[PDB]
């Protein structure tokens, strides 16, 4: 079985590069970033604009849902997180104390956490209600590229250009877990599947890896897609058939088999690198976003 | 600019 996603809608609107769509997690809507400094708003189904968040000082590297759809946060090279009403547009909170860009930040499930990694090599963990930073780690020695909460909050995963994965845990802030893989290649993308159980890592070789978290040794390995200089978002697809979605530094989606790690599709139609993808909570529906050249969204269905 | 739409 293979998918067939083709294209449904392209959405445009940025002036700049776009740095990072995602789904609400209730399904309704598409939030994507932008180096332009805005935050813009579509609908899941039919790419229709809906509205344009603005306020940071300087471009946009991520943006990320909390779990009811109702807030935003977005990292921002103004070294600051901002967090908003999705439905007022307002900035209801400015997180500071990063000394260097924010690059990635994510809620946790209960959405009371909001996790962040930066330039400044350090990961933070912030109080939603207040925007107080609850605590610092000392995460890594490069420029934290991902982090990600998983199921159930408990742990954090951080990814940085210095070559590791590192498992935290949430509440004491201590290292449980470093993977290492021989020549540390720099780690450019992490996330838990949604299981919780393996962690997905992007490294610029051109290579993605399946780990299992609790033994700490690389199950899979996805190749074939072009990936040395940016640090594009990967996805599990569950709605449908199990694959590993990416964006290419040639311009293309790949998904994969997750088990057989064989390319089953490649999907065309961006002009630049495509730096982010999201999969949608219910549908068979990628999201695709792409750098300056092309500075669009596209929306791409399905049947498995 | 971003630096997520900036080359490494």
């Amino acid at each position: 079985v293979k998918p067939n996603y083709a294209l449904k809608f392209t959405l445009a609107g940025h002036t700049k590069a776009v740095s990072s769509v995602k789904f609400s997690p209730n399904g309704e809507w598409l939030a994507s970033s932008s180096a332009d400094k805005l935050i813009k708003i579509w609908g899941a189904y039919d790419g229709k604009f809906e509205k344009t968040i603005s306020g940071h000082k300087l471009g946009i590297s991520d943006v990320a849902w909390s779990s009811d759809s109702n807030l935003l946060v977005s990292a921002s090279d103004d070294k600051t997180l901002k967090i908003w009403d999705v439905s007022s547009g307002k900035c209801l909170k400015t997180l500071k104390g990063h000394s260097n860009y924010v690059f990635c930040c994510n809620f946790n499930p209960q959405s009371n956490l909001i996790v962040s990694g930066s330039f400044d090599e350090s990961v933070r963990i912030w109080d939603v209600k207040t925007g107080k930073c609850l605590k610092t780690l000392p995460a890594h020695s490069d420029p934290v590229s991902a982090v990600h909460f998983n199921r159930d909050g408990s742990l954090i995963v951080s990814s940085s250009y210095d070559g590791l994965c590192r498992i935290w845990d949430t509440a004491s802030g201590q290292c449980l877990k470093t993977l290492i893989d021989d020549d540390n290649p720099p780690v450019s993308f992490v996330k838990f599947s949604p299981n919780g159980k393996y962690i997905l890592a992007a490294t610029l070789d051109n290579t993605l890896k399946l780990w299992d978290y609790s033994k700490g040794k690389c199950l899979k390995t996805y190749t074939g897609h072009k990936n040395e200089k940016y640090c594009i978002f990967a996805n599990f697809s569950v709605t449908g058939g199990k694959w590993i979605v990416s964006g290419s530094e040639d311009n293309l989606v790949y998904i994969w088999n997750l088990q057989t790690k064989e390319i089953v599709q490649k999907l065309q139609g961006h002009t630049d690198v495509v730096i982010s993808t999201a999969c949608h909570p219910t549908e068979n529906i990628i999201a695709s976003a792409a750098l300056e050249n092309d500075k669009t969204i596209k929306l791409w269905k399905s049947d498995c | 600019g971003s630096m997520r739409t900036e080359p490494r």
